[PDB]
């Protein structure tokens, strides 16, 4: 069928009538599940070398004697590069700093009781990045074997950049971070948890089961701990049906994911576009500087030779350039990752807007190529109701006897177990309950709050 | 046209600039100097020699 | 006008206040207020635009189209990095409305906010505030509908605008990802999801409550006592007002985010005029124009002048390129800043200082501008400070064990005739003595600073 014309949906807000006197009407799920969002990071510029010498011809010697002239320009591409490589490598003893604990707890198989844990290593990297290794649709590696995979003892099927390498003088610098000291890196982290709570979490470590830690979370967003042990298994369940969602989470309408072999490709693409320039003639009768010196006369010879060199010059200056912009870009990306892993990772955090968008409850990270991969739980309101509500409640006997509940709400029961009139709720959950001392405290006394003139047992009199 | 920008067979879905029209040209227009005349009005007076 | 005048740059002194030996000090306390506003200018996006890759070095001239095959490929180049400059500028649209959406808001209507001015309402639509500012922004009109029969010799000979000068470029300027009114309507979303504000983070429940009234809840956030707001809450109205109304007069070059919204809309028509005064430069070629040189030349030299202007047109094509990808991911960071304002100077009240308005926080709002999001942030500013006296603590001289300390405030040796006791608390935010009781006060471990109360204190009685 042909294509159609459509209008954006816009989607509407549920809207909540303003009403007016000292009541309201509040706005409160009665459902939720759990769910995830992912993030990706780039922290590092594959690090690269060019040799100046060989980039421009190769060992003829009449443009070497040429290039003489210009050799202080090899000089400065040479330091602007190494600079550039230098800086790379701070970046990564920077975020290491913050990513090692001073303690942690072990790991074992079975970790985290009834919840899943698929991201357990195989003692290991973990199964999740080896799924992300093997979407991810990059090159085969260097270094070992290297120089002969490039070499005629192996598959005529090679098609490797690396083995163009050795032909352009390219030199691709290793990986600093060592990828088993990696994976200890991203354990040690998971050996953090359980947990950030019990004051600020920055001297003492809990040592506590990660379902502990969990509840304390789910008690810290205002759901009240009898709903907390009442669903236990429940929330198990749901929990895992969000983290199985991450089999399914490795596709190209994954946007994180999208992202991640996108800076694959685009390094690759810089070196693509320096190969393509090696067959480049800038008017000169030939690319191949043997090939003009086989063919012309000395004295026309270097004419010809000049055009060539100064062209080839000039794309390894643009290169530079090309990756000094990139290196300094990468460099503030890196400088992110490490905010989030001393916030969003490190702590639950009550600031929205960071990690994905339900409130915020526990998040992890793991390797990614060229940077760190985060994905983030989280918890999603449904089916909102609507209730009556009040601004407090005092003793009609004594009009300084106020109180006004804590990280929840006064409602009007609606609930058969209980007698008094109103009733206690958690503000992330529909959950009412008798008001007691625990959930309110003293207040001043306000206008709005309601004129109880019969049974208050907080305070009692 | 937009394959050979891609250099594939394969084009990832998308909407996608393509060259404007070059709209149409028209029979021309000029203006110049006009009416000089030589001057042949001799011939029609008097007695021819 | 005489002579300019040299002048030292004035130095503005703190107000001094002296650190004191033992177990009491100075404290320096506010005795009035005012409110006031800021405002920021973010921008979130560049223009989008296209270039026609062969339009813009020629004009369909045949001898172009034999040469120009040399050159293909950097004109596919240029296309797909302007495409993908242009992806990401609606991605990160559609990023930052995600978070802009509330699942829940009041219904917006005429009247809101109570003794509140608040212009900001939409003529039911934009707002009052934005219709100002689209006034006071110089920018050329739009395209697209009626669009190109505005530019057609059926129109007035006065336009001058680059864009009508697109359908000779060979240039496009795409429409914006969103049609304005639903714009509108994200912000309007957002008026809507003020109140909650407080009764802990707001994430999920929606407290549907007065305007009004969640003003005073912030006020108690920032330490000012109940009792002062109860018995000025026609004078905090209108001290607001005063502030709010200030807007109107807002919009003058003296305002520096009213300049930087200026300059942005400058900076998208410089980068198109660029590439128009460049149409015209030869370089060196015997004319700018590709008719010319052909009515000129025989064709052996023709085609040599043709490639010499062909060369530089596409190289200030590349240094086009360049600059867009610049702008393109500045721009994307600085959405990244409003995006994380809107989910802190906007939704709800912060702490944090710094950001927002310089005067601690209290209920802020953003509107739509061109290319981005413009801020206003209500802010308190403190005034005629005082020195008082002032105490760590108290406790019972007779029970040593019984110590309190302030909430929310200090204790102060009194200075009021209503009350009987020797100190008196207030809040930190504002000066207002008040007798010390449990609501106040919280149990402490004692301290050698702290008084040794000999004779009457409520908490504890004894």
């Amino acid at each position: 069928g042909e294509m159609r014309l459509a209008s954006i949906a816009f989607n509407h807000p549920i809207q909540v009538d303003q009403l007016n006197s000292s009541y309201f009407k509040l706005s409160i799920p009665t459902n939720f599940s759990f769910g995830v969002t992912q993030e990706y990071i780039q922290t590092t510029i594959q690090k690269v070398t060019v040799d100046c010498k060989q980039y421009v011809c190769n060992g003829f010697q009449k443009c070497e004697q040429l290039l003489r002239e210009y050799g202080q320009f090899c000089s400065k591409i040479n330091q602007a590069l190494h600079g550039a490589n230098l800086r790379q490598d701070d970046s990564v003893r920077n975020l290491f700093a913050s990513v090692k604990s001073s303690q942690s707890s072990p790991i074992i198989p079975g970790f985290g009781g009834d919840f899943n844990l698929t991201l357990l290593e195989p003692v290991a990297r973990s199964a999740i990045e080896d799924l992300l290794f093997d979407k991810v649709t990059i090159a085969d590696p260097g270094y070992m074997q290297g120089y002969d995979d490039c070499m005629q003892q192996g598959p005529a099927s090679a098609r490797d950049l690396i083995c163009a390498q050795y032909v352009a003088g390219y030199k691709v610098l290793p990986p600093l971070m060592d990828v088993n000291m990696e994976a200890a890196y991203t354990s040690s982290l998971l050996g953090s948890i359980a947990g950030v709570g019990w004051t600020a979490g920055l001297s003492s470590f809990a040592a506590i089961p990660f379902a502990q830690s969990i509840f304390y979370r789910l008690n810290g967003v205002g759901i009240t701990q009898q709903v907390l042990s009442e669903n236990q298994k429940l929330i198990a369940n749901k929990f895992n049906q969000a983290l199985g969602a991450m089999q399914t989470g490795f596709t190209t309408t994954n946007e994180a994911f999208h992202k991640v072999q996108d800076a694959v490709n685009n390094n690759a693409q810089a070196l693509s576009k320096l190969a393509s320039e090696l067959s480049n003639t800038f008017g000169a009768i030939s690319a191949s500087i043997g090939d003009i010196i086989q063919r012309l006369d000395p004295p026309e010879q270097d004419a010809q030779i000049d055009r060539l060199i100064n062209g080839r010059l000039t794309t390894l200056n643009a290169f530079v350039a090309q990756q000094l912009v990139r290196s300094e870009s990468a460099a503030l990306s890196a400088q992110l990752a490490k905010d989030k892993v001393n916030e969003c990772v490190k702590a639950q955090s009550k600031r929205s807007g960071f990690c994905g968008q339900g409130t915020h409850i526990v998040s992890f990270v793991v390797n990614a190529p060229n940077g760190l991969y985060f994905m983030h739980v989280g918890y999603y309101p449904s089916n909102h109701i609507e209730v009556v509500s009040a601004y407090g409640l005092c003793d009609a006997a004594n009009p300084t006897n106020c109180i006004a509940p804590v990280n929840g709400y006064f409602i009007k029961t609606n609930n058969t177990r209980i007698v008094d009139e109103w009733s206690y709720t958690g503000s992330s959950f529909y959950a009412p309950e008798p008001i007691t001392s625990l959930n309110t405290k003293y207040v001043a006394p306000q206008v709005t709050y309601q004129n109880i003139s019969t049974n208050l047992p907080p305070p009692l009199l | 046209q937009l394959h050979c920008s891609y250099e594939s067979f394969d084009v990832e879905s998308g909407v996608y600039s393509v060259s404007s029209f070059e709209a149409k040209p028209s029979g021309s227009v000029v203006e110049q100097a006009e009416g000089v005349e030589c001057d042949f009005s001799p011939l029609l007076s008097g007695t021819p020699p």
